[PDB]
RNA sequence: CAGGGCGAAGCCAGAGGAAACUCUGGUGGAGGUCCGUAGCGGUCCUGACGUGCAAAUCGGUCGUCCGACCUGGGUAUAGG
RNA sequence: GCGCUGCGGGAUGAACCGAACGCCGGGUUAAGGCGCCCGAUGCCGACGCUCAUCAGACCCCAGAAAAGGUGUUGGUUGAUAUAGACAGCAGGACGGUGGCCAUGGAAGUCGGAAUCCGCUAAGGAGUGUGUAACAACUCACCUGCCGAAUCAACUAGCCCU
RNA sequence: CUCUGGCAUGUUGGAACAAUGUAGGUAAGGGAAGUCGGCAAGCCGGAUCCGUAACUUCGGGAUAAGGAUUGGCUCUAAGG
RNA sequence: GCAUGAAGGAUGAACGAGAUUCCCACUGUCCCUACCUACUAUCCAGCGAAACCACAGCCAAGGGAACGGGCUUGGCGGAA
RNA sequence: ACGUCGCUUUUUGAUCCUUCGAUGUCGGCUCUUCCUAUCAUUGUGAAGCAGAAUUCACCAAGCGUUGGAUUGUUCACCCACUAAUAGGGAACGUGAGCUGGGUUUAGACCGUCGUGAGACAGGUUAGUUUUACCCUACUGAUGAUGUGUUGUUGCCAUGGUAAUCCUGCUCAGUACGAGAGGAACCGCAGGUUCAGACAUUUGGUGUAUGUGCUUGGCUGAGGAGCCAAUGGGGCGAAGCUACCAUCUGUGGGAUUAUGACUGAACGCCUCUAAGUCAGAAUCCCGCCCAGGCGGAACGAUACGGCAGCGCCGCGGAGCCU
């Protein structure tokens, strides 16, 4: 459980295959004005000699916007991916994948810095996030 | 000079030698601890990989996010015939330690049991036990009995009983025996032999051994490699593709002193057939065997609570490369070792069983019986022909019939 | 010393212009010109081999391929 | 002296200790040893010292210092004591005076020098806590109970840090 | 790929299909985070029709870049 | 300006298997490794070398020409 | 601080004993092991320790100590994650392990120096990295070796050994604190890093050369096929396989530090002197892996040849050793 603040839930988030390692672009789905997120680093992880940091849907990042408005470029900023190409394993059995990787933009507190989500939104992801969950047009 | 970054050694030195193993049937290291107070009972079983399948259950978990959900789970299909007891065999507790004091064979012996004995059984005049056997009959050999019986009543304090599978009700080629000493716990040693004497040339089933949500190890032989290097082996790095004289090795297998190569480097060598005892195995569901009743076969051992289809075990189309499951079978959650075929110990518990995940109550609602060779799309017989309709074959055989 | 690309001068027709000249289409086929064979060479894999097929080779990939081009034979230059 | 030199001892070793060499028997030694390896203490050996949760254990030589110990063992210099010590259990711990200077504060107790006297059993120009200064507690000093040795400093052996 | 013509796999054959190699290939998700360094591999690729920048010694750059199309069958029109 | 500088200084379009940096695209370079194919390796029949070699071949400490396979003191030592 | 005593060989020097009929040089990469002068994690003592955080010290090396930009770099420095991103050795561990960026041959360029040939701990560019089939070591593989032969089932000497850390929930917005802030144990749900499996499922592979599609050619054509060093491509059984799917990972004992009890030494006191107690990622064992020139129990033990054998008759002698 990477998320480390209080107010977690009593239920905490299964393993999921983790398909987005550091160097992956992503499209940033919110409405800030970033078109992409270029991952440099995952939350929580403590890795070994040679790993790449990975992170799945849920996975609290640091990430930079490569395009986008000039003032969210050239600086770190916590995301959170909220859908991944790689498919995982729900505890049903269900292998679910998403078309896109896309994430959005937070502060430390969790809290969402754009208004609206493009797309929909992992289930692991949006019960991990209250606050992306709560713009989330749909959860999938 | 020190290596720049720190990182864990790759495998564990605690499974040395990774040599083929010396035994083919898994072999009981270290029975239960025995408490007089309980009742007598067997410790092990041995049973036969059939293969595996996956089930949907309701998961009562109180705090989790699947709490009251229901899941996906694998379980492994373990088929165990009941198996027969004949011999006893005692053990007095020496400072050299447990030594085999006395061995007593029960009258009659399958053709099952007495072809363990024989390298060539064709060849052979199948003599084993036909002397002993006299034993039981002639009244010497009654007095001689009970003497052994009343000498492992007084001087050994472990005792066993020697049991036998019944190959001749599995769909093998193999029909030797695999014969193995079972422990006998709970009780005096003199209710431990009174309880083996009745049990003598009777068969045991595994549901008066094991019950239902039961942690239980499993015991046996890991499916084999063959000769592996160190990249698949020891999983260790693999070397840049620039690498001359070969990549999928270690670099360097020790420094200059000390001179000699140690054990603990990764080196090439047999990969698999290692004896291994994996422990807390939960028992899923103890399914009977094929039964005859009034007239007809009862076969829905696969059938549930929640799904009450008559189907068995067995996928559509039978296990892959195992046969069809007719007996009595243990579904274990999770992945046992070995190959399909291979024979597993099925050993009670070494620990006390207190947490959560132990003490669950499994309630099974779905088992699958799609075939496993291939993409299995129906689950019986029945929706099959349902779902598709007649064939071409179907219109062919009722047209010659009328 | 395949086959293709680009299209120099010269030439033809049409249009514009007071003239100087200009524009458009075509023709033409130049160049130590380009892509790329045979040939000639030998870049990189620091590939193969490295008690070799070989006392310098092999494979893929490469440079050039009408020129200060490649090549046989004849002939000349001989140890400070 | 080794090199040019073996031999006994030092486990081992060019140089150390003993001793220098023809081939042998007997006897005796040196340095060094005598639990067992391994010849010799298998002596009713003598007198002590030392306990190590890194003991110690033999020239050269193959590991250690300053410093410390209320471990223990000796030894040195003082001091108290059957006119009552030491320990422990209890009371007093006074007046000049809040001695002088200095200091905003300084009344025994921030600092520097003086460190004296009626009053007894004793009480200081105070061994400490304490206050802005006080106050207050407390110490030396002395008395009640007690009834034989005790206190302080230092020193060097083994051991320990 | 085939015909004419030639040959018997390049100084051996049989069995098996372990590791490690040499040669070839594929790989979810990511995409140079590997490494001294994109080394190696991969991407691109023909033709037709569009569209082609900075700069320039005005010759080039240029297949710049970027985009679309492409099979089979049945026809239509044109070019002697 | 340690120690730039004028037949060489300064600049160039085009060219370059020349040295360097970045971006796109692209990929097993890597996360992180797996599987497949050919030819070996492997086993067999036939055939059959070479380098090298005091004597040989298990260690720890010691001392020693100050890093011993052999010596000393221990650990130990079981055919092929 | 002024002084002063040490330890280490992880720097550099000093020395020149060993190697010049040759011990492959830097760095990285890979991999194992070791040291502790402990960064973290377990148990603790102290604080100018209210809580939280932090600092000092003890037992302590069991376990972990990462992903990148620049640099050939060791070293630095920064970005980011983290429980923490400690420091070192092993011929400055590790080139018949690799790589060859640097250095350090021959080509060449620049600057400085030199009349020059040339030189340059000044810069730059290009520059062959050979051999194992021997012995040992190690890794697996057969076998030898007790018991007449042979088999089945077992025992355990000894060798190996393994699990790790984090987060959320609850406790609890509680103790503590004026407030800000803000713990902990029990319990619960998960995850990291490692380990050992496994293939039901998802993914990967695919020459079942399985089945469609398709280019060029070839068999007169259809049909059926073949060739193009796997022609190309789609989908693909079985098998193998991936934190790229899934499962499983454990109990005792004596104790360390320390804190104590009773209790002298020393009429008091005192965890220590005698005696006694609690006590931990350490240690030892269990679990687990192997199974001795180590045992055990049990089975069957040689035929139409008049054979092979066992046991008794302490039967008869004699033989070799
Ligand atoms: C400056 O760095 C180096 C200088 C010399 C050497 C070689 C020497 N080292 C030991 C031997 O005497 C000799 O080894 C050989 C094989 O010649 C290596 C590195
Ligand atoms: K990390
Ligand atoms: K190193
Ligand atoms: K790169
Ligand atoms: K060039
Ligand atoms: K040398
Ligand atoms: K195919
Ligand atoms: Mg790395
Ligand atoms: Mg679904
Ligand atoms: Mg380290
Ligand atoms: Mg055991
Ligand atoms: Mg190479
Ligand atoms: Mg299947
Ligand atoms: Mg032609
Ligand atoms: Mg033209
Ligand atoms: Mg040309
Ligand atoms: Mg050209
Ligand atoms: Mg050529
Ligand atoms: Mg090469
Ligand atoms: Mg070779
Ligand atoms: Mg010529
Ligand atoms: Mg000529
Ligand atoms: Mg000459
Ligand atoms: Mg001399
Ligand atoms: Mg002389
Ligand atoms: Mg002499
Ligand atoms: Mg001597
Ligand atoms: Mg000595
Ligand atoms: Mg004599
Ligand atoms: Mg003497
Ligand atoms: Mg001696
Ligand atoms: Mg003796
Ligand atoms: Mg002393
Ligand atoms: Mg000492
Ligand atoms: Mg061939
Ligand atoms: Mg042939
Ligand atoms: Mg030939
Ligand atoms: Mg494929
Ligand atoms: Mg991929
Ligand atoms: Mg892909
Ligand atoms: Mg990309
Ligand atoms: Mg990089
Ligand atoms: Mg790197
Ligand atoms: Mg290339
Ligand atoms: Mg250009
Ligand atoms: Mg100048
Ligand atoms: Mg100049
Ligand atoms: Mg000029
Ligand atoms: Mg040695
Ligand atoms: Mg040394
Ligand atoms: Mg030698
Ligand atoms: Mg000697
Ligand atoms: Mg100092
Ligand atoms: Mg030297
Ligand atoms: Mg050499
Ligand atoms: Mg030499
Ligand atoms: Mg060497
Ligand atoms: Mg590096
Ligand atoms: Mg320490
Ligand atoms: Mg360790
Ligand atoms: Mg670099
Ligand atoms: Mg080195
Ligand atoms: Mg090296
Ligand atoms: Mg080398
Ligand atoms: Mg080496
Ligand atoms: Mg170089
Ligand atoms: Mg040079
Ligand atoms: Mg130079
Ligand atoms: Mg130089
Ligand atoms: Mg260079
Ligand atoms: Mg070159
Ligand atoms: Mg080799
Ligand atoms: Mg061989
Ligand atoms: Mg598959
Ligand atoms: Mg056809
Ligand atoms: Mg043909
Ligand atoms: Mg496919
Ligand atoms: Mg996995
Ligand atoms: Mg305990
Ligand atoms: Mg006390
Ligand atoms: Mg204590
Ligand atoms: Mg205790």
């Amino acid at each position: 459980m990477s998320k480390r603040g209080r107010g977690g839930s009593s239920g905490a988030k299964f393993r999921i295959s983790l398909g987005l390692p550091v160097g992956a672009v992503i499209n940033c789905a919110d409405n800030t004005g970033a078109k992409n997120l270029y991952i440099i680093s995952v939350k929580g992880i403590k890795g070994r000699l040679n790993r790449l940091p990975a992170a799945g849907v849920g996975d609290m990042v640091m990430a930079t916007v490569k395009k986008g408005k000039p003032e969210l470029r050239k600086k770190v900023h916590p995301a959170v991916v909220i859908r991944q190409r790689k498919s995982y394993r729900r505890k049903d059995g269900v292998f679910l994948y998403f078309e896109d990787n896309a994430g959005v933009i937070v502060n430390n507190k969790g809290e969402m810095k754009g208004s609206a989500i493009t797309g929909p939104v992992a289930k692991e992801c949006a019960d991990l996030w209250p606050r992306i969950a709560s713009n989330a047009g749909s959860i999938a | 000079s020190h290596r720049k970054f720190s990182a864990p050694r790759h495998g564990s030195l605690g499974f040395l030698p990774r040599k083929r193993s010396s035994r083919h049937r898994g072999k009981v290291k270290s029975f239960p601890k025995d408490d007089p107070s309980k009742p007598v009972h067997l410790t092990a079983f041995l049973g036969y990989k059939a293969g595996m399948t996956h089930i949907v259950r309701e998961v009562d978990r109180p705090g989790s996010k699947v709490n009251k959900k229901e899941v996906v789970e694998a379980v492994t299909i373990v088929e165990t015939p009941p198996m027969v007891v004949v011999g006893i065999v005692g053990y007095v507790e020496t400072p050299r330690g447990l030594r085999t004091f006395k061995t007593v064979f029960a009258e009659h012996i399958s053709d099952e049991c007495k072809r363990r004995f024989y390298k060539n059984w064709h060849k052979s005049k199948k003599k084993a036990f036909t002397k002993y056997c006299k034993k039981w009959q002639d009244e010497d050999g009654k007095k001689q009995l009970e003497k052994d019986f009343s000498s492992m009543k007084k001087y050994c304090q472990v005792i066993r009983v020697i049991a036998h599978t019944q190959m001749r009700l599995l769909p093998l080629r193999q029909k030797k025996a695999h014969l193995m000493e079972i422990q006998v716990n709970g009780g005096t040693v003199a209710e431990k032999l009174d309880w083996a004497r009745e049990r003598l040339e009777q068969q045991v089933p595994v549901n008066q051994v094991f019950g239902q949500d039961e942690m239980i190890d499993v015991i046996g032989v890991t499916k084999g490699k063959g000769y592996k290097g160190v990249t698949s082996r020891w999983h260790t790095k693999k070397l840049p593709r620039k690498t001359h004289r070969g990549l999928r090795k270690v670099a360097c297998i020790g420094a200059w002193h000390p001179a000699r190569v140690a054990f603990s480097v990764a080196r090439a060598g047999q990969k698999g057939y290692h004896h291994r005892t994996e422990i807390n195995k939960k028992i899923y569901k103890i399914g009977q065997g094929y039964l005859i009743k009034d007239g007809k076969l009862i076969k829905n051992n696969a059938s549930t609570d929640y799904d009450l289809s008559d189907k068995s075990i067995n996928p559509l189309g039978g296990f892959v490369h195992y046969g069809e499951v007719t007996n009595d079978f243990v579904m274990l959650k999770g992945c046992v070792v070995g190959t399909k075929k291979r024979v597993l110990t099925l050993r009670k518990s070494l620990l006390v069983q207190t947490k959560r995940r132990a003490l669950e109550k499994i309630d099974l609602k779905f088992i699958d019986t799609t075939s496993k060779f291939g993409h299995g799309r129906f689950q019986t017989m029945e929706e099959k022909k349902a779902f598709m309709g007649p064939l071409k074959k179907d219109r062919i055989a009722k047209e010659e019939g009328a």
